């Protein structure tokens, strides 16, 4: 039941940075310190994301992939930076270009092998082995780039094991890229045909989450990726703990994708209160389905609102009747049908777990996988293809090895992605 | 459209089989297009294009794909036939056939050479476990997929040999069969007229790509059928069928042999072949 | 004369755990006494390990917890083919090396989830080998159908369906708790928004102790395994009989503990109070099993019945003169000692196969026809060593379900 994680790519490395600040406190292990544990249960399955080597020191078991120094040199040097052992270092003092093909066909292909090394290493580790989960961006090299060829060979080697992967997809309303759809629309045409498990992340609806659900004012990077960070912990770590009824990456997978394209989902926070005015404390259970059931509130660009929903995880994690939990489930199923298939009775899959997040009394991950996801490749798609037709920055990709056939089959393969959810959505 | 021809090939009872029990004839005979089954219960109906008896040997099944092989190259577009049964029904005797009774195979290069300014090219190749081995040349994996600028996949570095005599073709496939003696054999072949090309491919049928191409395949013809009886195509979800898609989408005769033991024991493996090929 | 138990998936160890409970509790056997008699079998550690930290911890044997270090999947056919195959081996060796243990056992009671991973697959092949090497013996599995409506798993009757279509000619007596058909009686009748499965589970180990425990144990009108599939089943099909149970008011609000036969036997034919979504919208009785325990009189049964008898309400099959088993235990039922029920000195314990259950099953296999139909997660079975064959075939079977349960009552 033991999981690697990836940080490919700069973005990846600090969102991994940044989730592993959030695990470590949801499991009581501090940097080089060990089980600090408030309670007994985070230690029941530590060994999902950690390793016993010394004995004080459990070592995460996470992958830095980078072709920039500068980047991993930074997250080393931080706070939780010392907790990750020097062979899980794997940078590539190559160009370090914000080019897929430079990340994935010349630079990147080199360090291809100083990966594939590792992820053995971390694979036949101990007990059994339920996947691999990949962070990154679409709108850089090594992470677009490199991140998705790494994962490409493993889903070779271990065609068993799931691949859960945190996208970061490109912001629609302002791009932190010029190259961005470029790199997006190349990265997805792998992904989409490799991983299992893809949970799309947006930068402008991180911001919005983080200034109208959020009263902060300044919503840095480590903030925004905070609140990535509690998402991913719901699912993974929530899933490695007891509970009434507890759930696990197959359970999940095996009810969230419909079809073998793979599907992408989205993931909701519920308990997203202000701290201090906000903090009235209602959560005991209809206030998490008004949220996480809410257009606002989806870590994705696209709002729900915009198309039929195909699957449902709900991922509770606190003390809880299961019958004030599937009652209200249900509720929305039934006032809102409109959005909501017609095909599959119940989308929904209940989860309730026991343990919640440390500080937190109440809480539930959200995880929806909505055909309105259309309403992002979509967008990709169209910034591609306008940019495409003159072949703006094709002499960075094409001057790094790249074929103009590569172009068609990314753009043909995630075009006909958008049209297969438009299959179901209607 | 053009629709698959379904055959239905009855081979008859082996030495032990027929020892074991008489069960031979356990599906009746409706009809030379039609079969229907009654085991000792379940009744059922195969609608099929056209059936041989179990008496009838490959010399007579391989007769009727012999005109459509040679019209092939006549045709100007690909050509496919695929054998799908159950292991030891007939199908390695339908492709290959034996050293006295020549299968189908056998008998398309001799008739393709006998007719041949033509070019023809050899191509021979199976594939385990979703990946592409060259059966042609014995040195030796991962093998790679070309795909042209406008979308349409083509197998890469396959080994493609021209072929001076009408033996010689055999026996170049007849090498990679040999290392074959489980997975899905397919000989590829391409007829150069001087240009009208037409390629001719011998799939014999046979891990998470079986269980998946035999669905995706059901999932193509139900979809396929749709479209062309009536007013999405699962091609891409599977990379056998999308390799083919020049064929199966593009204007193409797509011949389908079903082979398969009358045995009364085998009725519940001969109803999961039939139906993959056609249904009433 | 006894009876093990097989205790499969994630549901089914934690309907165990409260059933156990229970058990011992009405027994004075405290967390360290004697051994057992059942197996805990799942494909999650976490789920087996709760029970082996938990309370009762040290009351089981490694022997009888078997678990799958793999994972469980929430699919039939992983837990069916794939993985469960695996597993079977050393779960037969359990419930063959108990069974020889023992003296002179009568049969194994079977617990699982209908919608689940192993609850469903697991239980599946579990049964198969079971019902050929222990054929001649009784075969009764305690199942939780999956809530009409209140659905957990997305796939759920795609589990459900495949896992009857291998029991139906495998089982004696399949009982059928409905999990909704719970929620609705703890909010009527207990009135609590805080029903946790713990709580679900303690009903079921309520009426599974008056099943099992107290049919061991002796009375004025004693029932054995034998006499349930015999009385309850009319024909080789593991119908499925509904689960009910009379004292469940709540020790908090309500107050009315001193509840004469007369009224305890009559709130068991109320749709309000069955554990089971198959409301006698048209389903006649074919065939009940009374099952009193505690301070009750022959005559007044003998009496309640009767009035029942000449009711019409509760019209029967046409076929069926009398179908009452009357079943008169001494011991009475036993309150958990902080949970939330009154504690009255008598229970009517009710099953009965009645043509109900057709409603519950079309609900349930429309389901599984609709999603079938776009295949759906089918891609997660067939990947495991499965295929349109199987799936078809089960669909096939239901069907005559559908109709058995039509043929056997609605016409005279
Ligand atoms: C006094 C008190 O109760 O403080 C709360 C608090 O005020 C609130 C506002 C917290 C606070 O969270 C944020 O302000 C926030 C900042 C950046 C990005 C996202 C969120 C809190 O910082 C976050 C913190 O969360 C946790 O402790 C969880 O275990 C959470 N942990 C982390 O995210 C984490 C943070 C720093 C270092 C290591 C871990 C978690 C959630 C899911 C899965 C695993 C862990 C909590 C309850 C609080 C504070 C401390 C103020 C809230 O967030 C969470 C994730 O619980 C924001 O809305 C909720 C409601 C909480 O009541
Ligand atoms: N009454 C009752 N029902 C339960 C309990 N736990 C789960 N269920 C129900 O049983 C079904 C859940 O099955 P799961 O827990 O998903 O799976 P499992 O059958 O244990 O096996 P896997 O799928 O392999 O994990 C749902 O319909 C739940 O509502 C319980 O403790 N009591
Ligand atoms: N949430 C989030 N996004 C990030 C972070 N860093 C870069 N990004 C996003 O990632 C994209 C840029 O790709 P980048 O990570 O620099 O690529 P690479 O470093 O060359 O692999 C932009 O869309 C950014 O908004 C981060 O720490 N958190
Ligand atoms: N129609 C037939 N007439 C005579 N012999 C046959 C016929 N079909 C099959 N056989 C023989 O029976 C055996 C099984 O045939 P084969 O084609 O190898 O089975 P498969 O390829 O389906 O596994 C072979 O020895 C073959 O020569
Ligand atoms: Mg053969
Ligand atoms: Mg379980």
């Amino acid at each position: 039941r033991e999981i690697v994680h990836i940080q490919a790519g700069q973005c990846g490395n600090q969102i991994g940075a940044k989730f592993w600040e959030v695990i470590s406190d949801e499991h009581g292990i501090d940097p080089t310190g060990s089980y600090h544990g408030d309670s007994d249960l985070q230690l029941e399955r530590i060994n999902v994301y950690y390793n016993e080597a010394a004995g004080n020191k459990y070592v995460p078991r996470a992958i830095l992939v980078d072709l920039e120094p500068g980047t991993m040199d930074s997250v080393r040097s931080g706070p939780f930076g010392q907790i990750f052992r020097p062979d899980n270092f794997v940078f590539g003092q190559s160009g370090a270009g914000n080019n897929w093909a430079k990340g994935h066909y010349t630079e990147g292909a080199e360090l291809v092998d100083s990966v594939l090394d590792v992820v053995r290493k971390e694979s036949e580790s101990c007990d059994c082995l339920q996947g691999f989960q990949l962070t990154h961006s679409l709108g850089g090299g090594t992470g677009s780039g490199m991140g998705t060829l790494l994962i490409s060979k493993i889903r070779e080697e271990y065609p068993d094991r799931i691949m859960n992967t945190f996208s970061v997809v490109p912001s629609p309303k302002v791009s932190d890229t010029v190259v961005e759809p470029y790199n997006a629309t190349l990265s997805v045409h792998q992904l989409v045909e490799n991983t299992d498990e893809t949970y799309c992340i947006d930068n402008e609806a991180l911001y919005d989450i983080c200034f109208r659900t959020l009263k902060l004012t300044t919503p840095t990077y480590g903030d925004l990726n905070h609140l990535v960070s509690a998402t991913m912990s719901g699912v993974t770590t929530c899933l490695r703990f007891p509970g009434q009824l507890n759930a696990d990456l197959r359970k999940l997978a095996v009810n969230m994708v419909p079809f073998p394209r793979l599907h992408f989902f989205m993931p909701g926070f519920a308990p997203l209160t202000s701290r201090g005015s906000q903090q009235y404390r209602a959560l005991t259970v209809p206030e998490l389905t008004q949220q996480m059931f809410d257009a606002k509130n989806m870590m994705a660009a696209c709002d729900p609102r915009h198309g039929r929903y195909l699957t449902v995880a709900a991922v509770f994690r606190g003390r809880m009747s299961m019958k004030e939990v599937d009652e209200q489930m249900l509720n929305v199923q039934n006032k809102n049908s409109s959005y909501f298939v017609e095909w599959i009775p119940n989308n929904v899959k209940t989860a309730v777990c026991d343990i919640p997040p440390r500080g937190l009394k109440m809480s539930a991950t959200f995880i929806g996988n909505s055909t309105a996801i259309q309403e992002l490749f979509k967008r990709i798609s169209e910034q591609f293809t306008a940019m495409f037709r003159r072949k703006a920055f094709l002499h960075w990709y094409t001057g790094e090895g790249m074929d103009e056939m590569e172009f068609t089959e990314a753009e043909s393969n995630m075009n006909d992605l958008v049209s297969e959810y438009q299959q179901y959505q209607d | 459209s053009e629709k698959v021809k379904v055959y239905l090939r009855i081979r008859p009872f082996l030495t032990s089989e027929l020892d074991r029990q008489e069960d031979q004839g356990c599906v009746c005979i409706e009809n030379t297009e039609t079969l229907v089954l009654q085991a000792p219960q379940a009744t059922h109906k195969f609608t099929f294009s056209q059936i041989f008896g179990p008496e009838v040997g490959q010399v007579a099944f391989f007769n009727l794909t012999m005109k459509e092989m040679v019209k092939d190259v006549l045709k100007g577009q690909n050509w496919l036939i695929y054998t799908y049964g159950v292991t030891n029904s007939g199908k390695t005797y339908t492709i290959q056939g034996t050293s006295k009774d020549a299968g189908i195979l056998p008998q398309s290069l001799a008739l393709i050479f006998n007719s041949l300014r033509f070019s023809v090219w050899i191509s021979f190749f199976e594939i385990y476990n979703e990946l592409l081995y060259d059966l042609l040349e014995p040195p030796s994996q991962t093998l790679r997929l070309c795909e042209d600028q406008n979308g349409n996949p083509y197998v890469k570095d396959l080994n493609w040999i021209h072929v001076r005599d009408v033996e010689e073709a055999w026996k170049l496939l007849k090498v990679g069969r040999k290392n074959q003696s489980r997975s899905h054999s397919i000989f590829s072949i391409r007829i150069l007229h001087l240009p009208k090309i037409s390629e001719l491919s011998l799939c014999d049928l046979a891990a998470g790509n079986i269980n998946t191409s035999l669905h995706t395949l059901g999932r193509c013809i139900a979809a396929l059928r749709q479209n062309q009886q009536n007013r999405l195509i699962p091609f891409r979800d599977s990379k056998l069928t999308r390799v083919f898609q020049g064929f199966f989408t593009g204007r193409g005769r797509s011949c389908m042999i079903v082979n398969v033991n009358p045995c009364a024991s085998t009725y519940d493996e001969t109803l999961h072949a039939a139906k993959f090929s056609a249904l009433a | 004369r006894e009876c093990i138990s097989i205790h499969v998936g994630q549901a089914g160890v934690q309907i165990g755990n409260a059933c156990w409970e229970l058990y011992c509790l009405e027994h004075g056997i405290q967390p360290d006494g004697h051994v057992p008699r059942a197996v805990f079998v799942d494909l999650e550690p976490t789920v087996i390990d709760e029970v082996r930290t938990g309370t009762y911890r040290q009351l089981f044997h490694p022997e009888q917890l078997i678990t799958g270090k793999e994972d469980a999947a929430n699919n039939y056919a992983r837990g069916h083919y794939t993985i469960g195959k695996e597993i079977i081996d050393l779960v037969l060796d359990r419930i063959r090396k108990l069974a020889d243990q023992c003296t002179g056992l009568q049969g194994f009671s079977v617990f699982h989830s209908f919608g689940g991973g192993t609850g469903s697959g697991f239980t599946s092949l579990l049964m198969e080998r079971l019902s050929v090497d222990y054929g001649k013996k009784s075969k009764l599995e305690f199942s939780i159908y999956p809530a009409p409506q209140v659905s957990t798993a997305v796939v759920e009757p795609y589990n459900s369906i495949l896992t009857t279509h291998t029991t139906l000619e495998h089982s004696d007596c399949a009982f059928m708790v409905d999990n909704e058909a719970i929620y609705d009686i703890c909010r009527r009748n207990l009135d609590i928004e805080r029903p946790t499965y713990t709580n679900l589970n303690r009903l079921i180990g309520q009426i599974v102790s008056s099943i099992t425990a107290s049919l061991r144990f002796d009375g004025a009108l004693n029932v054995d395994l034998t006499e349930f599939q015999t009385n309850l089943v009319p024909y080789p099909r593991g119908h499925f009989p509904l689960a009910t149970y009379a004292p469940v008011i709540s020790a908090e609000k309500a107050y009315h503990e001193q509840l004469s036969v007369a009224e305890i036997t009559n709130a068991c034919f109320e749709p309000a109070n069955q554990m089971v979504k198959c409301d006698p919208r048209h389903g006649k009785y074919m065939a009940c099993c009374l099952l009193y325990r505690g301070d009750v009189v022959p005559k007044d049964v003998n009496a309640a019945i009767a009035t029942i008898k000449t009711k019409r309400t509760i019209q029967f099959v046409d076929w069926c003169p009398t179908g009452f088993k009357v079943g008169i235990n001494y011991e009475p039922p036993t309150v958990v000692p902080g949970g939330d029920l009154a504690k009255v000195q008598r229970a009517v314990c009710m099953l009965s196969n009645t043509t109900a259950i057709a409603e519950a099953w079309a609900r349930l296999d429309h389901k599984f026809d609709l999603m079938y139909a776009k295949r759906a997660f089918v891609h997660w079975y067939v990947g495991e060593g499965m295929e349109e064959g199987e799936f078809s075939e089960a669909r096939e079977d239901m069907a005559a379900l559908e109709k058995d349960y039509e043929e056997v009552g609605v016409d005279s």
